[PDB]
């Protein structure tokens, strides 16, 4: 019985009704946690982990941006929606969910056979780093320029004088 | 979007819906229809109506015109020289 | 590397809170039980939010000016940079001398935005209000 | 186009400083000493404020050179580069770097020299450096490991030319020259 | 030369002392740095040696006879663009101060320098991801760097989320070819260009020309440039176009390799939708900035169609269309900046408000140029007459070009719609020649002591003192002589675009 | 020659054969067209995807389903269940049907 | 229900919800790669999606610091 | 693993707060479960008339090719 | 390296549930063309008790086994099936010996790396006893290639690293063997 359908059903039924900028980040913590836990079993480890540390930092960031600008506006603002009308738009949206139309891709099973070659193991990780230290150097040293851009260009924006 | 949409026909027939709304003397209202002596206020139904008047129009009389004023004629000017849109978030205009 | 009993424990802890939350709804007795003033969504007086005695504005929605917002801001470009060392951690020994030197200067690099700050003030804290001295001078005729 | 014989397709960086000619360092000079030039230039042509001519502070003058001497350096490091590449004339440094590479031959050294990466290494270097010069003008990059892939033939060194029979230089065979991927492949094939 | 010098300005101007004069040596010093640039630029990159195509870092780059020729004009239209903040375009404080506010002007603009000569040249889908953003961000700090003006940052608002989505298309189009092949290398895909789903690339493609402002998404691009300054309006409207078109065409090269007819038809249809809003959408409008914007976005167009016919003729034609609209790009806004003295003086209806940001606002403040400096309002019409294209005028052989490019690979109904388009486009081009010298006979006889040169105070009452600086001055003169006298020199500079190669050879 | 499908071990992976003998058929000189190297490629995007034997596998069971034959009859056994891999069905001498330990190896 | 563009709904009002909409949008194309790196047993597509995260965070700081400066300026006046 | 802990608290909180609309998803969503679960194929009709409807290569499409090739084969060799 | 894959057993059931693992068995044997070979029957801790005794007697046969593949052109896992039985049947004779020569000394090391997270540097003790106990029985002496001969770790007098919990059987052992052995 896949969970993940259900919590995702729920986050859905909540991006539709959400109507306050709280709810909305609320929404990205919601988004985050099903590809977290989804990426911690199955495909990868590392980078659920990844998107814990680095996510989560920009979550907080963002939300104190929220407490100076809410303005009153969607405390009272109304709105109308009906519950009858958002079950039928969640209930399409439900009948629809291969992303590919290649059903063989889809329905046939596949294995990989193991091999004992590879007597140096180590993480993924290490691998990530070697590669990116060594062949793609260049991109590191291009990403720190751009985060170095990022920081004077926060100031420039921000800083009144 | 923050500019005023009055006319003076509007402004002025929604004026006289609210002076009907008090014990005037006549309901017969136009611009040059003085409060003192057509509509027969004193000192605080003038201000009464006044207020009731800065209500309709979102507008905040000052001291000077406020205590100078005399026909409804001078209101209809002041609500168009002096409305404007109040500033409404960063969401409303820029979404 | 199994984790079964991992995914247990996380099982549990997620039930273990329900448990603090559900015994204290279960612990506590009725209203009628005590003074009987009636269920807490009616009683606003205890429901209201606490202002030390004296009831205040209600600013719930009202924004909040932050003075430091700009280190809030500049967290998230150093928490990329202290993120991105995780590749050289476990792959130091095997990109050796190489890869010593260009995580050097991954770090040379961020260390202008570093000398940046410095010079521009900006993780100082800002305020609306500035205390000056002013000189008392004489129109002497 | 003109062309000229292929010296080393990725020179390191010791190996262009050193191979400077007395005009590559006549370049470095003038544009150590242009950009603090140019701004007196541009206050003479349209003085910063004002309508006379007012010099720029020393400040300005201090890293204005900065700026310069880089400036000078790295447009000397494009010239003597295309000597290597044999995109210019480089009969000078073909004789310079025929003697120094028989006389490491004849030591049975490496020409390219010991280095301290491993077979890997010494290739993925190799990749991120050659012909980074083309873009030298943007960002800097300079070849400063002890590779082995520089895209010419050592065989070429072992043939006499005219004027290299008076320096009397032995050549043993490849195989026998250590640092050298002929040469170390000994006991494994994915060790060196 | 840039990453370097770029560091050494960035610490020596958080250094020195606050001030409008520092700040204005210090632009000139960025200016030596591009100088420098191009030098060593040239020093070392030739036509002839980069015919084949060489690669460069890990094969993450790759550089050729076509990307080199680009790169040299992005760093001549730069050193333009900084003749503007480097030294006065007005010669007035309370005008030319608004240049000199900002130290991080020049930081900003050499970030940005270094995104644009990189972008040509991208080898590899992950660089390309990385390249794309780092030129988007750059352009977003610039629109954003006047911090106390409402439609700066309003403008950089619209920029950040309409760039940033166009981003996500690009990231989306790069991830779903790495799910068909597995590989990251433009090369290594060219293996596959038969077995990978091309309009993939579409999506692509589709990225960038949102980043140019092509139709539908012309909409923000308009916006942005009548609302931004027009120093800044002058920089974000050109050179975001210089390397992404340049981009545009090598991907189009690649797809050409298959000849998808449907891929050709739907950019087809783009370019077909784009002339007729790049028409008819300057018609009714009174900003000058407004109808610049919707010409930069028919000019687009017709370097498309260049762009989509992929040819011999294509590399010519493109490559003289962008160099010549970029000359004529810098001198019209050069102008612009410079008239802003002649404007009148208030001493009201319509309650018109202008601001130190965008002096020259509508296109009725260019009235009476043609008294007020007669020179330089021939130079505006000459400028203006070249983008519609009167012989022998650069803006002619750019459009005769590329009529020979879409007529050669059988764009026939985008050819002819290019024509109905250059003269509908007419009717507001007129209108600014309209402006500056129809009513010359009936105001030659007038009085106007309110101009804002006349609060100019004078030195001795015996110099001769000019009305513009001597560096404007020159660049506008230079540029608007090269757009009229181009039929002197116009069959060698052919000759050089036939020189250009992209993987032709033989 | 930058590295393409590199294993989680700093190694080639599965299909970096099939990429590398594509990119030896390209780059080879003798070669007049692309025609010869077409094949290959086939085969390194069957390695990722396996998408032809997929097909082959769909055709498979839709044959038997027209013939009658039970699926279980003609497939291959298999547990769903990691601690349901007894010993019993193992084959041990004398293996047990009882759950294995699989909670902390 | 995609081609009615009813994703368009589920965005909220504000314009830091524009903004949320665009992480989401960018994580997915992330979540993409991931998938198809680890069934291809390619570290490649891990230093690819790597690099999204990373280049995804400083776009966020970016917007964010212009709609900080774009609410500081109509709460600007501080006579106070 | 977060999600693991979340899930009890955050359903036991839905239905708390809006049990009709928390009922409504969950009745849905266990609708869908028993289908698969079972087999009945609703999903898999729709999924077929999506294919069908959109000129998707489908299930039968695929068979029929097959049967094409296989009778062109057998007369081929007879 | 924890990292899920399709081609063993991953970490946990859940892991099984979202990718709907089938763990499926084969009950056909080789076809009889292929002449049938006795399978190494040891597990963890034994082959890494033994895996120096087995590449000091098994070299040029792990090494023909090895060039086989390199030299079969991506063949490797059908022609070499030959080399591929001379190297199980030459392990299993190494096991063999073990059993039959050292059993005793060689039980006491593999329960001693079951007993310390199959560390070599934990079991100096029961391995300097199964060292000894080959050389003079088998002829075969552990041997690290790459160093020289008095700097491999497995002989060095004082560790750096030294396990935390000694292993009783080993220390009882290894003292009947200094007092002994070594008058
Ligand atoms: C050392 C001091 C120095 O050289 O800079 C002078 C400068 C003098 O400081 P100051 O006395 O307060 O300035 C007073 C006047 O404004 C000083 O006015 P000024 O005009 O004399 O200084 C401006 C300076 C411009 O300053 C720079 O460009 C330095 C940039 C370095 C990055 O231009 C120059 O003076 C040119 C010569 C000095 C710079 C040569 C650097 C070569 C590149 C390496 O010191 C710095 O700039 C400090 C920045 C570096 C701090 C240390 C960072 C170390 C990072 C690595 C640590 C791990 C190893
Ligand atoms: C958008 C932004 C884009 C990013 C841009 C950010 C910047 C990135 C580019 C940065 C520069 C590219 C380097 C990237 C990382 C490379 C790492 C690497 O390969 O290290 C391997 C390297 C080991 O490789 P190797 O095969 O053993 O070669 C040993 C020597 O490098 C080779 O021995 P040798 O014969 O060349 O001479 C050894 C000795 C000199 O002793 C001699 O005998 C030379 C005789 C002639 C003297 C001529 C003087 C020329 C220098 C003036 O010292 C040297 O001259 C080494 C040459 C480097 C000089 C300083 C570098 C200036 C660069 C500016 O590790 C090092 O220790 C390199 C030392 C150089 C200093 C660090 C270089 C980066 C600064
Ligand atoms: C983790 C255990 C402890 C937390 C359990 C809390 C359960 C509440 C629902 C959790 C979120 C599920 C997905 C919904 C997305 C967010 C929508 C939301 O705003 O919260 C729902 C909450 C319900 O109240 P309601 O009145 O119905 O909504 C407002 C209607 N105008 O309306 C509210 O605004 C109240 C918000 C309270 C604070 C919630 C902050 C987000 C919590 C996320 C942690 C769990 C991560 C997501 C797990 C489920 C993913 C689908
Ligand atoms: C060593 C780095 C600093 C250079 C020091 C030499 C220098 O700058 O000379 C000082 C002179 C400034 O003159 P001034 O300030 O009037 O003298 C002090 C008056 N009390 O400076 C000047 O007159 C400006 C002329 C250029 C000064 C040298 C600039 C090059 C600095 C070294 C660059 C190395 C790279
Ligand atoms: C500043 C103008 C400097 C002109 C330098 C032109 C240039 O970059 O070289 C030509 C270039 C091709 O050069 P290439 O083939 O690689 O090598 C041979 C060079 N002889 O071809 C090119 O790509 C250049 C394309 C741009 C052409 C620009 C033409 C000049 C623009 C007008 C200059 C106005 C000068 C204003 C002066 C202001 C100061 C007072
Ligand atoms: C002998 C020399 C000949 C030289 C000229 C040759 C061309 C002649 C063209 C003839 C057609 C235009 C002349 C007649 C149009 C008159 C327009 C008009 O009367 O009103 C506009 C009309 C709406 O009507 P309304 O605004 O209510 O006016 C009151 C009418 N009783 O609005 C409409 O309904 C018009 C239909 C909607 C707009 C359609 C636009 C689609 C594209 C039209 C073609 C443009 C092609 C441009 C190609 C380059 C750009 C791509
Ligand atoms: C289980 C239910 C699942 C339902 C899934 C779809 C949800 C409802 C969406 C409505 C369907 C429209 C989209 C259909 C797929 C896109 C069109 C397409 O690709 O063609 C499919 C359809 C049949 O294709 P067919 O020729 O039979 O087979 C292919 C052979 N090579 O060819 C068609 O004729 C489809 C209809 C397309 C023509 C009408 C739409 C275009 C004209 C109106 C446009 C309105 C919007 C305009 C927006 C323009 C924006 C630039
Ligand atoms: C661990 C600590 C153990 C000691 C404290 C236990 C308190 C719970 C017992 C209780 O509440 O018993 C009294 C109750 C009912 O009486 P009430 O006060 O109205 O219940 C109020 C509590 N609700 C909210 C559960 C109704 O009786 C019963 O039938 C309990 C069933």
């Amino acid at each position: 019985m896949n969970l993940e359908i259900l919590d995702l059903s729920i986050l859905g039924f909540y991006s539709l009704i959400s109507s306050n900028s709280f709810e909305s980040i609320a929404i990205l913590v919601a988004t985050i946690m099903p590809v977290i836990t989804e990426l911690w079993y199955n495909y990868s480890q590392l980078f659920a982990l990844l998107y814990t540390l680095i996510y989560v930092g920009a979550v907080v960031i963002l939300f104190v941006f929220i407490l100076s600008v809410i303005n009153e506006k969607e405390e009272y603002e109304y709105e109308y929606s009906g519950l009858f009308i958002l079950i039928l738009v969640l209930l399409l949206d439900d009948l629809d969910d291969n992303e590919s139309n290649d059903n063989d891709y889809n329905n046939v099973y596949i294995t990989d056979y193991a091999d004992w070659f590879n007597n140096y193991n180590e993480s993924d990780l290490s691998v990530i780093g070697n590669l990116l230290f060594t062949e793609y150097a260049l991109l590191l040293l291009i990403i720190s320029f751009i985060l170095l851009m990022s920081i004077i260009g926060l100031i420039l924006i921000v800083k009144k004088d | 979007q923050s500019a005023s949409t009055l006319t003076k026909e509007d402004v002025l027939t929604r004026s006289v819906s609210v002076l009907r709304g008090f014990e005037v003397k006549t309901k017969d209202i136009d611009l040059q229809t003085t409060f003192v002596q057509d509509l027969g206020m004193d000192s605080l139904d003038l201000n009464d109506a006044l207020v009731a008047l800065e209500e309709e129009f979102d507008v905040v009389f000052d001291d000077k015109t406020a205590n100078e004023i005399k026909t409804v004629g001078e209101v209809v000017d002041f609500v168009l020289a002096n409305y404007l849109p109040t500033e409404q978030s960063i969401n409303h205009t820029i979404r | 590397m199994l984790q079964d009993l991992f995914n247990n424990y996380v099982i549990l802890v997620g039930i273990l809170g329900l448990i603090f939350l559900g015994v204290n709804y279960f612990i506590v007795e009725s209203p009628r039980m005590d003074e009987n003033n009636g269920n807490i969504s009616d009683y606003i007086e205890k429901s209201g939010p606490f202002e030390c005695g004296f009831s205040s504005f209600e600013q719930s929605h009202n924004p909040i000016p932050i003075a430091f917002i700009l280190v809030a801001l500049l967290f998230l470009p150093f928490d990329l940079e202290v993120s991105s060392m995780l590749p050289y951690i476990v792959s130091i020994y095997s990109v050796g001398i190489y890869g010593l030197i260009i995580f050097i200067l991954f770090l040379l690099i961020l260390i202008v935005g570093f000398i940046y700050e410095f010079n521009t003030k900006s993780l100082s804290i800002t305020t609306i209000l500035h205390k000056k001295n002013k000189a008392l001078v004489k129109n002497l005729y | 186009m003109e062309t000229y014989e292929l010296i080393d397709s990725d020179p390191k960086f010791s190996r262009v400083v050193r191979y400077f000619r007395p005009s590559d360092y006549l370049t470095w000079a003038l544009g150590t000493i242009g950009a603090p030039g140019l701004m007196v230039l541009f206050e003479k042509i349209e003085p910063a404020k004002g309508n006379t001519f007012k010099m720029p502070p020393p400040s300005i003058m201090r890293i204005a050179t900065t700026i310069g001497f880089f400036g000078g350096f790295y447009y000397a490091y494009t010239s003597s580069t295309k000597r290597f590449w044999g995109y210019s004339e480089n009969a000078k440094e073909v004789a310079k770097d025929r003697y120094e590479v028989k006389k490491a031959l004849s030591e049975k050294k490496s020409p390219y020299g010991s280095s301290l990466l491993n077979p890997y290494q010494q290739d993925m270097s190799a990749r991120n450096s050659t012909n980074s010069q083309l873009l030298l003008a943007i960002f800097p990059w300079f070849n400063v490991a002890n590779h082995q892939s520089h895209g010419i033939d050592l065989r070429k060194y072992y043939e006499v030319r005219d004027g290299e029979e008076n320096w009397n230089f032995t050549l043993p065979p490849l195989d026998q020259v250590k640092d050298l991927d002929v040469a170390q492949y000994k006991e494994y094939s994915n060790y060196p | 030369m840039l990453f370097t010098s770029l560091l050494l300005i960035i610490v020596y101007g958080s250094l020195v002392n606050k001030s409008h004069l520092l700040t204005k040596l210090i632009n000139r010093l960025g200016l030596i740095i591009i100088i420098y640039t191009l030098l060593i630029h040239l020093n070392i990159n030739t036509l002839e040696n980069l015919s084949i195509g060489i690669n460069m870092f890990n094969n993450l780059l790759l550089i050729n006879s076509f990307n080199n020729t680009i790169i040299e004009l992005i760093l001549i239209i730069c050193i333009l663009y900084v003749l503007l903040i480097s030294f006065n375009i007005t010669g007035l404080s309370i005008i030319d101060n608004l240049n000199y506010s900002k130290r991080t002007f020049i930081v900003i603009v050499l970030f940005n320098i270094i995104g644009l000569t990189l972008l040509p040249l991208v080898n590899d889908i992950m660089i390309l991801f990385i390249i794309i953003e780092l030129q988007s961000y750059s352009l977003y700090l610039l629109t954003a760097i006047f911090n106390e003006s409402h439609n700066s940052t309003k403008s950089a608002l619209y920029y950040f989320i309409v760039g940033s989505i166009a981003s996500f298309i690009i990231l989306d189009a790069t991830v779903s070819i790495y799910d068909d092949l597995g590989l990251t290398n433009i090369q290594y895909i060219l293996m596959y260009i038969d077995k990978l789903e091309i309009f993939d690339l579409l999506c692509l493609l589709f990225g960038l020309f949102i980043k140019i402002g092509l139709a539908p998404f012309y909409s923000y691009s308009i916006t942005i440039y009548s609302l931004s300054p027009t120093i800044i309006t002058n920089y974000i409207s050109l050179m975001p176009k210089l390397s992404i078109l340049t981009l545009i065409y090598i991907i189009m090269h690649y797809i050409n390799i298959v000849n998808n007819t449907d891929l050709n038809y739907v950019i087809s249809f783009l370019i077909l939708i784009s002339m007729f809003i790049g028409s008819f959408g300057g018609l009714n409008v009174i900003r000058i900035k407004t109808l610049l914007a919707y010409s930069s976005l028919l000019n687009v167009s017709y370097m498309l169609l260049a762009i989509l016919s992929n040819s011999n003729e294509s590399i010519i034609a493109y490559i003289y269309y962008i160099i010549q609209y970029s000359l004529t790009h810098i001198n019209i806004f050069s102008i612009i900046l410079v008239i802003s003295i002649y404007l009148p003086i208030m001493n009201n209806m319509l309650n018109v408000m202008i601001t130190k940001y965008s002096p020259i606002e509508y296109i009725n403040q260019l009235k009476n140029l043609f008294i007020n400096n007669i020179f330089i309002a021939i130079a505006l019409c000459i400028s203006i007459f070249s983008l519609i294209g009167i012989p022998p005028l650069t803006g002619f052989y750019g459009k005769y070009l590329v009529l020979i490019s879409g007529l050669n690979n059988g764009y026939v109904l985008l050819s002819i719609v290019l024509i109905i388009a250059s003269s509908i486009s007419t009717v507001y081009y007129a209108t600014i020649l309209k402006v500056l010298s129809f009513d010359t006979l009936s105001f030659k006889d007038i009085i106007s002591n309110n101009l804002i040169i006349n609060t100019s105070p004078e030195n001795n009452n015996n110099e001769i003192k000019p009305e513009i600086s001597n560096v404007i001055s020159y660049v506008i003169s230079s540029l608007t002589l090269i757009i009229l006298l181009i039929i002197i020199q116009y069959e060698n500079i052919v000759k050089g675009a036939y020189l250009v190669l992209l993987y032709n050879w033989v | 020659a930058p590295l393409q499908q590199v294993g989680r071990h700093g190694g080639p992976n599965k299909c970096f054969g099939e990429f590398q003998r594509v990119v030896e058929c390209m780059t080879n000189a003798k070669h007049d067209s692309y025609e010869p190297c077409n094949n290959l490629k086939n085969d390194y995007l069957e390695c990722r995807k396996h998408k032809v034997e997929r097909y082959k596998a769909f055709l498979m069971q839709k044959h038997a389903e027209e013939l009658g034959k039970d699926p279980e009859e003609i497939g291959a056994p298999f547990v769903r269940k990691r601690r349901f891999l007894t010993s019993k069905t193992l084959g041990l001498v004398d293996g047990d049907d009882y759950e294995i330990g699989v909670e902390k190896i | 229900m995609d081609l009615i563009l009813l994703m368009l709904v589920a965005v909220g009002l504000n314009i830091i919800d524009i903004y949320i909409m665009i992480e989401i949008l960018i994580m997915g194309c992330t979540v993409n790669t991931i998938y198809s790196a680890s069934l291809d047993n390619d570290m490649i597509g891990l230093i690819y999606s790597l690099i999204q995260i990373i280049i995804a965070g400083v776009e966020s700081a970016i917007g964010l610091s212009i709609l900080v400066n774009y609410n500081r300026i109509r709460n600007s006046e501080e006579i106070e | 693993p977060y999600l693991v802990a979340f899930r009890p608290a955050v359903l036991v909180f839905f239905f708390i707060r809006q049990p009709i609309g928390a009922g409504l998803l969950a009745g849905g969503f266990l609708f869908w479960q028993a289908d698969r679960h079972f087999n009945f194929g609703i999903r898999d009709n729709i999924h077929n008339f999506k294919q069908t409807i959109l000129g998707f290569p489908t299930q039968a499409s695929k068979w029929e090719t097959f049967k094409q090739v296989d009778a062109q084969k057998r007369a081929q060799l007879v | 390296s924890s990292t899920h894959t399709n081609d063993s057993l991953n970490s946990s059931n859940y892991v099984d549930k979202l990718k709907d693992t089938h763990f499926v068995f084969e009950n056909d044997k080789l076809p009889s063309e292929i002449p049938d070979v006795e399978e190494v029957g040891a597990t963890t801790a034994p082959l890494l008790s033994a895996a120096y005794f087995i590449g000091a007697k098994c070299q040029d046969y792990n090494d023909d086994f090895m060039l086989c593949q390199k030299e079969a052109k991506g063949n490797g896992p059908i022609d070499c099936l030959k080399e591929g039985r001379r190297v199980t049947r030459c392990a299993s004779g190494v096991l063999k010996d073990l059993n039959t020569h050292c059993s005793d000394e060689f039980r006491l090391h593999w329960q001693c790396l079951s007993f310390s997270n199959l560390e070599y540097k934990n079991c100096r003790k029961a391995e300097s006893l199964l060292n000894k106990c080959v050389f003079e029985k088998m002829n075969l002496v552990k041997k690290i290639p790459g160093i020289p001969e008095d700097r491999q770790i497995h002989l060095k007098q004082n560790p750096v690293l030294k396990p935390v919990a000694l292993h009783q059987d080993s220390e009882v052992a290894f003292k009947k063997a200094q007092n002994e052995n070594s008058i």
